[PDB]
């Protein structure tokens, strides 16, 4: 997919108005500068990315 | 590149 990125991290979430989840991705070979929020259903190829988020959410660092 | 772990990036 031309659109679909290598995801290092996701280092933020937040709840849209509907309750659905945005992501903030750090693109893999990219500053920080190039971060972007994305909508959870561009997240589809990335579940092990959410599941990490989700890990490092109870760890410290 | 590093994994198989990829997202739709936003333009």
């Amino acid at each position: 997919a031309s659109q679909e990125f290598e995801v290092e991290a996701i280092v933020d979430k937040r709840q849209d108005k509907n309750g659905n989840t945005q992501y903030l991705v750090r693109w893999k070979g990219y500053d920080k500068q190039d971060d972007t929020w994305e909508p959870e259903q561009h997240l589809m190829n990335c579940e092990k990315c959410v599941h990490d988020f989700n890990r490092r959410q109870t760890e410290k660092q | 590149a590093r994994t198989k772990q990829t997202a739709r990036k936003s333009t």
